[PDB]
């Protein structure tokens, strides 16, 4: 489904607060 | 998580929620506790941004 | 007398009102006040308890002293205001962006 | 009460729109080639104010008593000198010190006494045929004055008092404020040339004279004038002409404008800071030319509306007969502890039974007891000597 | 001699001194305590400021 190779898809699996003023 | 633990502290007072201190102490007398909460939070902001 | 150490049983000359949901109005349960939207919560508490905290040590849900139900607290203070302008030389029109 | 006018055709006032007006000097600091922004009560741009008219050529003569709020912007398009003076006060019934600022054809006398105003004060002159002098005839302003607190006499002059009908000539803009009793006056005259409405552009209100008066202005009223020629009989029935002037009554609101200082040191432009999204960016970044990019302003908050309270069913009253003012309490060493719960308690019902000489609450405000919920109330009663009450305190020995 | 809530306008004349220039001395104009040199200037300000 994504435009990535088999090596790029293998390493992707390994890798309330905003209410207090911690926006992301 | 460090800034989360600082909000629950009293910083020398008896409570941490601003809606609890004003409900039991009048602003003319609660000024000695609100100033400690603001100053005690400015130290965590300067440390976090550093 | 103590403050916020036992369920309400004394209180004073304060009459109770109705219960409104899906609104970001103020609330008061056993002296503890706050601001948040009272919605539904699938989690249940314990019969020998009342208040409830979380990971951030905040009041997320408080048991009602009448219906004895579970209502989650969600403050509506969540959002920001932004504006993008292409410049005062091109045109005098902007676009309000919500965070 | 007095002698007013008859057969008055009152017309409902209309609504107008401002054109960037009501910008005065917030401070007395000279600035040049530097932008400055402060918080002060100004006039919001593109606002909706009440527009009053005085057309007669019909039979209209309106002058209500509008309340005086924090800063009132007054702009009158006088074309033949119709508006004379203004009055200020609270009740206006010879009881409080009222501010009387009237601009007659002789001297600009400003007195602060206890005048007795009628239901409709105005000025009445009679225009003769042999002479062209606009002398003062009927003076229906006040009855008498007893005690006064301020007097002022201006220089002797001769007012023109024209009577040309058609287009407007001068434009008087006054800003009546009252900050901590100090009555600020900002006068600015500028000749105009149009039919009606309000001219556009930008003006600067210059101060006149400050008069430290210790009163409390609540309401005000703008007075007019009546020009009676030789053709009118001179009675108060229909022989009166109020002209065809108009005046704007606007109230100042606490806003924030970005003042502009050029090389001369005068304000020539004003930028909003909390109204339009485009004007807010120029005031936040302090730059009239904003580059093409993305910027941030304030946050987003939703203010609450209602407030519900959920307390358990407590339909019992705590007995104050055996707890307060009983027949005999215990000593200081063998004090008795009583548990009070499952009942509604209150301290405002204790002043009628016995006058408390010392009601000090430690660790809690005494006025916040009826706003919280008591928990485990223990009654610790003991009778000691009056010289030992000062020792009973959380911190003494 | 009465003292009420009204703004008191009857005080006392303040004693004025001389004017020293080209020196780094202390001055006090309109309650503004400052220490500097009162050098001449050619530019003008505003009559109401």
């Amino acid at each position: 489904p994504s435009k990535r190779s088999f090596i790029e898809d293998l390493l992707f699996n390994k890798v309330a607060q905003k209410f207090n003023g911690l926006t992301v | 998580n460090t800034l989360v633990k600082q909000l629950s502290s009293n910083f020398g007072a008896i409570s941490s929620v601003l809606n609890d201190i004003l409900s039991r102490l009048d602003p003319p007398e609660a000024e000695v506790q609100i100033d400690r909460l603001i100053t005690g939070r400015l130290q965590s902001l300067q440390t976090y941004v550093t | 007398f103590e403050l916020l150490h036992a369920p309400a049983t004394v209180c004073g000359p304060k009459k109770s009102t109705n219960l409104v949901k899906n609104k970001c109005v103020n609330f008061n349960f056993n002296g503890l006040t706050g601001t948040g939207v009272l919605t539904e919560s699938n989690k249940k508490f314990l019969p020998f308890q009342q208040f409830g905290r979380d990971i951030a040590d905040t009041t997320d849900a408080v048991r009602d002293p009448q219906t004895l139900e579970i209502l989650d607290i969600t403050p509506c203070s969540f959002g920001g205001v932004s504006v993008i302008t292409p410049g005062t030389n091109t045109s005098n029109q902007v676009a309000v962006l919500y965070q | 009460q007095c002698v007013n006018l008859t057969t008055r055709t009152q017309l409902p006032p209309a609504y107008t729109n401002s054109f960037t007006r009501g910008v005065y000097y917030p401070d007395k600091v000279f600035r040049s080639s530097v932008l400055h922004s402060t918080q002060d009560l100004f006039l919001p741009f593109f606002s909706n104010v009440t527009w009053f008219h005085a057309i007669h050529v019909t039979k209209r003569f309106d002058n209500p008593v509008l309340p005086f709020n924090d800063g009132v912007y007054f702009a009158s398009t006088e074309k033949s000198n119709i508006i004379r003076g203004w009055i200020f006060g609270t009740t206006l019934d010879s009881k409080t010190q009222s501010l009387l600022i009237v601009n007659n054809a002789t001297n600009v006398v400003i007195k602060v006494c206890e005048f007795q105003f009628c239901n409709d004060p105005f000025l009445g002159v009679y225009y003769h045929k042999n002479n062209k002098s606009w002398m003062e005839s009927e003076f229906r302003v006040y009855s008498s004055a007893n005690n006064c607190t301020f007097e002022y006499v201006s220089q002797p002059f001769l007012m023109d008092l024209e009577g040309k009908q058609g287009n407007f000539k001068n434009l008087r803009e006054f800003v009546f404020k009252n900050i901590d009793g100090y009555f600020k006056i900002y006068s600015k005259h500028t000749p105009i040339n149009l039919v009606r409405d309000l001219p556009q552009g930008f003006s600067a209100l210059e101060p006149l004279v400050d008069l430290p008066i210790g009163i409390n202005i609540t309401r005000f009223q703008t007075l007019l004038a009546l020009h009676r020629s030789y053709l009118t009989p001179g009675d108060s029935s229909s022989g009166w002409t109020a002209g065809a002037a108009a005046y704007y009554v606007g109230y100042l609101q606490p806003r924030t404008f970005l003042l502009k200082y050029n090389e001369n040191g005068t304000i020539t432009d004003a930028v909003d800071c909390a109204l339009d999204p485009l004007s807010e960016t120029k005031c936040t970044l302090k730059s009239f030319t904003v580059e093409k990019g993305i910027y941030q302003t304030s946050n987003f908050r939703v203010q609450p509306t209602e407030s519900i309270v959920r307390f358990p069913n407590i339909t019992n009253l705590c007995p104050f007969g055996e707890v307060f003012n009983a027949t005999r309490f215990a000593s200081v060493y063998a004090w008795n502890r009583k548990r009070i719960s499952n009942c509604v308690a209150d301290y405002s019902v204790l002043y009628n039974s016995a006058s408390f000489s010392t009601f000090k609450c430690y660790g809690v405000s005494p006025t916040k007891l009826n706003d919280l919920c008591f928990t485990n109330v223990y009654a610790d009663s003991f009778v000691i000597r009056g010289d030992e009450v000062r020792q009973i305190a959380p911190g003494q020995t």
